[PDB]
Formats: structure tokens, C-alpha cells, sequence
């Protein structure tokens, strides 16, 4: 009503509180990831799902065991910490296939599941 | 006995009602922004 | 075209906040109701994790993430709207981008991010084609062996009452029905817009769900 | 050959998977996790009796002797209503989770039944991979299927052939296929390398040669020649 | 409605089985006619066969 401006109302920064901790008989660091928030009120990194403290991000591909958000899972690994990285993208197996190849299955297992 | 605002930790344990946690993504409250101020407007010099 | 929902918005109701607009006291007479809030909080987290399970078994059928060969040797079979296209950015397929097109958090409701990123259930479905196209009926199954496509057809043709003498003969002419059909499709979907609609639908009775959500 | 051999496979699996079971005590969670939305559920029902909805008092008694008939019934009315809210709710949720349930139940049954009184042809429906055969085993509130199932580890590349063509008639193998394992040439199976001999037995006359690109002529087989 | 599209979802699990995995032998399930084959494609909450 002052000026002569357009400013946006974006519903300030909200969200819920998630924490990771793993086993309590393994571990007991706890992260704590800020759902729906950037880093504002919080090393601590910064994900499309809110605000991570307490966990380092790694570049690597291991197995994804604790999943977070947009992708990004954490794991207990290394002394040992919360490292959350990008889900494993695996190895790329098609390549050009004709007329003369194919994959023979030599063994197999009888699995019980 | 365990607090509910300690730690993390404890906000979860008193919030599972559990004192074993095996792993898991868990929720405990909502975060939120304080109100830092209150804006009122007014036109300039109606 | 079979359109189908699968995921859904997971959404999370934080009964703090929504019902109360900055009243502790209010939360706590909410809490004398009990375990409501509590249990609807639950129940909503139940169906996110369901939903992400879902795409974990309508999506990700294969535990590792499998990538489309750049050259796309198919037997004359287009996939170029079909699969991803490297050159824009999103490793997305042109159908796929008309649907996202032709489709349409602020009072409380909050909507959870989908565990598995939208580039990531676009590599979800990257891979499911390459274990079709290349891989074959087996990719689901544990570890994906070699299938040739046209060795798919021939034993498909062999299933209905057809032999295999087409491959040699029209590999084209079938190829060239295959995409005529897929641009047929296209054509469809930019021009009908009732074409999606299970998803449309769904998207609008989840839409309407949060506006009535919030119209409430 | 190895009946023997196939089964102490099976019996290593059995007992690989009793391993787990006894290690893994999360594993029947499916189980746990359900009696748990029954527990909390017949918590939270119990719970409801600590929710007073805005009562002066949760006790029945200390309800009717302090104030009026007038008064008196209707706030316990009220509060009956708001533990029929309850029930309500319960019930509901209990029966959609009682629709999961027996969307379960039937599918449980055309697990007993397509899986057990049979072989289910619907791929990954009882259990990662193809699958072969099911037991059950009753448990609390529920059942333990133990799927076998026949699953690919390991896997070695190898080589097929487009066609042979020796006499103007193109050669498909209508059962067999032409592959060769490094030195030999055979006619063997799509899923199994079992070498056998290239003769009419494993050939088929289908196709042509007029369109065949990199023609080759291999012999063909006259039993009486 | 969740239930709908989980009725939904394990029938897109079964069709991404049975319409992707391999021949789907049941009939009017993955297509009007004797089923070939089936390609899945994202889409905002949902999928297209």
C-alpha cells in the first residue's frame, strides 16, 4: 500500500522434523534432517528436502541403507558418521546387441524367500 | 528416566515411547520459523 | 494408451500447526482429543512410505539402476520419444514430456518430495525400457540377461499363430507399424485432453482433495 | 543325473533361510508391523478412555452423583458420543485395514492356490524371480509363505547365429538354436548349453534366403544317404 | 482413494510383471487383444502404459 511494487508471499520457511539415528546398541549420533526448509535457523548441507545437520555428503557409491528424501539416502560409515549421498546409480549393461550374441544363465540358486 | 528435550535422541525415544531404536527416518515435531517481526503497512505520504 | 495412478501426493498434516494458527494451548486441547492427530499423522506417513514402496514395486523392480546406450540400435523401432533424449537436460522421453505437459503446501499440508527424485524415476523408467528392449522378460527376475527384440517378436508371433518369417521380410513394415501407432498416440494425446485422463482425474481428485482441503 | 545334487541345493537354501530366521528377528515385521496397527489401534482405543473430549471427570461414577439428571445424562451423552466418534473411527480405519487384509486374503488365496496348487505364472507375484513352488506356514494372525523360487546369479556371454541357408531354403531352429562356445558349433536351448548334433531333428525350413545379408552354407543331415 | 490406487498400484506392479517383465497370458489386462508387449512411461504421480 506504500509503494507501487508486486511482492510474492511465499508461505515462510515450514516444515517437520525428521532424525536419524541408527541402532542404539551400534550408534547414537543422531542427525536431523528440517523438512520443507533451507538452512535458516540452524557439517550441514542442503537438499531439494529440507536442511541436514549432523551428516557429511559423499561423492561415492555404497549401499543405500537410510533413505532421506529426493534421492539422497544415509548410511553408518566412515571415525564412523552419517553420510547421505546420491542412491546408487549402478553399472550401465547395454551396449549394442545382433543377431550373434546372447547371455547364457550357467548357474542359478533355489532361493527360498 | 528420560527427558523429551534434551536431545534429538531423547525427543525421539520419548515420542516412540521405546528405549530400543533400531534404524529408521523418524519424525519428532514440526521446525518453524519464528515470527522475528510483525509487518504493518501503510500508504506513504491513505 | 493405459493410463494409470500409481503414486499418489503423499501429503503430512502437522496438527500443531494447521488446526491451530499459533496457539499452544489450542494444540494441547487437540492433544485432549487424544491420539487423532496422532494417528491421522501415522496413517498419512503409512501411505507416503506406501507410496514409496509402490514406486520401489511399480518402479523400481530392478534394485540397480540400469542407463540407456547412447546408440539405440533397434531394428528400425523409434524409441527416440520413448526413450530419454541426452541432449535436453532432463533425462526424460518426448511422451513423457507432452504428459508432464498437459498436467496442472501453503495452509498447513505439507507435500513430502517424492523419496525417488523425478530425474531419478525418469532413470527408474530408462531402465525398465533397457531391460525390456535390451535385456528382455528377465531383468525382474534377479540379473538381466541377453534378449534380442526381434527374437521377442518371432516367439510372440510363434504364441499367437504367426511364424517368423516377417522379421526377414518386414522388420520394417513392422517397425513402421509400431512408430506409425506411437505417432498416432502422439497425436492423441496434443490433441485430446481427456486422453490422460486416469491420471488427470486422480491428479485433479488429489487436487480437489487439498482445495476442498483447504476450501474446508 | 542330480536329483541329489538339486536336492541338497534346496536343503542348503532351507537351512540358509532358518539361519536368517533365527538371526533376523525383524524379518516376520510384516507380521509385527500389522499387530502393531491392531495394537496401537486397541491402544489407542484403550487410550480413548483418557480422553475426556472436554469432560469434567472420566470416572462413570463421578459423573451421575455430583450433578443433576438434567445435566448429568446428557454431558454423559455427549461423551458417549464422543467415544462412538471413536468407535467410529476405529472401525473405519480397522476395515480398511481389514480391506488390505483381505485384498491380501485373496491374494493369499491365489497364493494357496496358484502358487501352491500350482505354479503361478504371474512373475514376481510370489516372490522375487520366476517362481516355482510355496509353503506355507501358519503364524500369529497371519501366514509365511516360503517361495521357491528359481533366481540367475551368474551369467557368461556367448553366441548365436542370424541363419544357415545350404540349399535355397533359410534355416530356423524351431527348438534349439545354432551357438558356438568358443572352438565348437552346436544346436542347444535358450536357457540351457547343452551341445547336440546340427541335423534336421534341431532345424526347421522357414524364411528365405532372397534378403539375407552375410549368407553362409553349413551341411544338413540325410539320415538315409 | 489410496486404496484404489494401491488396488492400482499392485496392479501396476503385476503389470510391470506381466505387461513389462514377460507375456502377460491374461486376457483385456495389459490391452484390448492378445497382449505383445508394454513400455512404461512416468508421469506426474502416476504412469502410462
Amino acid at each position: 500500500p506504500q509503494t507501487l511494487e508486486i511482492l510474492d508471499i511465499t508461505p515462510c520457511s515450514f516444515g517437520g522434523v525428521s532424525v536419524i539415528t541408527p541402532g542404539t546398541n551400534t550408534s547414537n549420533q543422531v542427525a536431523v534432517l528440517y523438512q520443507g526448509v533451507n538452512c535458516t535457523e540452524v557439517n550441514v548441507f542442503q537438499t531439494r528436502a529440507g536442511c541436514l545437520i549432523g551428516a557429511e555428503h559423499v561423492n561415492n557409491s555404497y549401499e543405500c541403507d537410510i533413505p532421506i528424501g529426493a534421492g539422497i539416502c544415509a548410511s553408518y560409515q566412515t571415525s564412523q558418521s552419517i553420510i547421505a549421498y546420491t542412491m546408487s546409480l549402478g553399472a550401465e549393461n547395454s551396449v549394442a546387441y545382433s543377431n550373434n550374441s546372447i547371455a547364457i544363465p550357467t548357474n542359478f540358486t533355489i532361493s527360498v524367500t | 528416566a528420560v527427558d523429551c528435550a534434551l536431545d534429538p535422541l531423547s525427543e525421539t525415544k520419548c515420542t516412540l515411547k521405546s528405549f530400543t531404536v533400531e534404524k529408521g527416518i523418524y519424525q519428532t515435531s514440526n521446525f518453524r520459523v519464528q515470527p522475528t517481526e510483525s509487518i504493518v503497512r501503510f500508504p506513504n505520504i491513505l | 494408451t493405459e493410463i494409470l495412478p500409481v503414486s499418489m501426493t503423499k501429503t503430512s498434516v502437522d496438527c500443531t500447526m494447521y488446526i491451530c494458527g499459533d496457539s499452544t494451548e489450542c494444540s494441547n486441547l487437540l492433544l485432549q482429543y487424544g491420539s487423532f492427530c496422532t494417528q491421522l499423522n501415522r496413517a498419512l506417513t503409512g501411505i507416503a512410505v506406501e507410496q514409496d514402496k509402490n514406486t520401489q514395486e511399480v518402479f523400481a523392480q530392478v534394485k540397480q539402476i540400469y542407463k540407456t546406450p547412447p546408440i539405440k540400435d533397434f531394428g528400425g523401432f523409434n524409441f527416440s520419444q520413448i526413450l530419454p533424449d541426452p541432449s535436453k537436460p532432463s533425462k526424460r522421453s518426448f511422451i513423457e514430456d507432452l504428459l508432464f505437459n498437459k498436467v496442472t503446501k501453503f495452509n498447513g499440508l505439507t507435500v513430502l518430495p517424492p523419496l525417488l527424485t523425478d530425474e531419478m524415476i525418469a532413470q527408474y523408467t530408462s531402465a525398465l525400457l533397457a531391460g525390456t528392449i535390451t535385456s528382455g522378460w528377465t531383468f525382474g527376475a534377479g540379473a538381466a540377461l541377453q534378449i534380442p527384440f526381434a527374437m521377442q517378436m518371432a516367439y510372440r508371433f510363434n504364441g499367437i499363430g504367426v511364424t517368423q518369417n516377417v522379421l526377414y521380410e518386414n522388420q520394417k513394415l513392422i517397425a513402421n507399424q509400431f512408430n506409425s501407432a506411437i505417432g498416432k498416440i502422439q497425436d492423441s494425446l496434443s490433441s485430446t485432453a481427456s486422453a490422460l485422463g486416469k491420471l488427470q482425474n486422480v491428479v485433479n481428485q488429489n487436487a480437489q482433495a487439498l482445495n476442498t482441503l483447504v476450501k474446508q | 543325473e542330480n536329483q541329489k545334487l538339486i536336492a541338497n541345493q534346496f536343503n542348503s537354501a532351507i537351512g540358509k533361510i532358518q539361519d536368517s530366521l533365527s538371526s533376523t528377528a525383524s524379518a516376520l515385521g510384516k507380521l509385527q508391523n500389522v499387530v502393531n496397527q491392531n495394537a496401537q489401534a486397541l491402544n489407542t482405543l484403550v487410550k480413548q478412555l483418557s480422553s475426556n473430549f472436554g469432560a469434567i471427570s472420566s470416572v462413570l461414577n463421578d459423573i451421575l452423583s455430583r450433578l443433576d439428571p438434567p445435566e448429568a445424562e446428557v454431558q454423559i451423552d455427549r461423551l458417549i458420543t464422543g467415544r462412538l466418534q471413536s468407535l467410529q473411527t476405529y472401525v473405519t480405519q480397522q476395515l480398511i485395514r481389514a480391506a488390505e487384509i483381505r485384498a491380501s486374503a485373496n491374494l493369499a488365496a491365489t497364493k494357496m492356490s496358484e502358487c501352491v496348487l500350482g505354479q503361478s505364472k504371474r512373475v514376481d507375484f510370489c516372490g522375487k524371480g520366476y517362481h516355482l513352488m510355496s509353503f506355507p506356514q501358519s503364524a500369529p494372525h497371519g501366514v509365511v509363505f516360503l517361495h521357491v523360487t528359481y533366481v540367475p546369479a551368474q551369467e557368461k556371454n556367448f553366441t548365436t547365429a542370424p541363419a544357415i541357408c545350404h540349399d535355397g531354403k533359410a534355416h530356423f531352429p524351431r527348438e534349439g538354436v545354432f551357438v558356438s562356445n568358443g572352438t565348437h558349433w552346436f544346436v542347444t536351448q535358450r536357457n540351457f548349453y547343452e551341445p547336440q548334433i546340427i541335423t534336421t531333428d534341431n532345424t526347421f525350413v522357414s524364411g528365405n534366403c532372397d534378403v539375407v545379408i552375410g549368407i553362409v552354407n553349413n551341411t544338413v543331415y540325410d539320415p538315409l544317404q
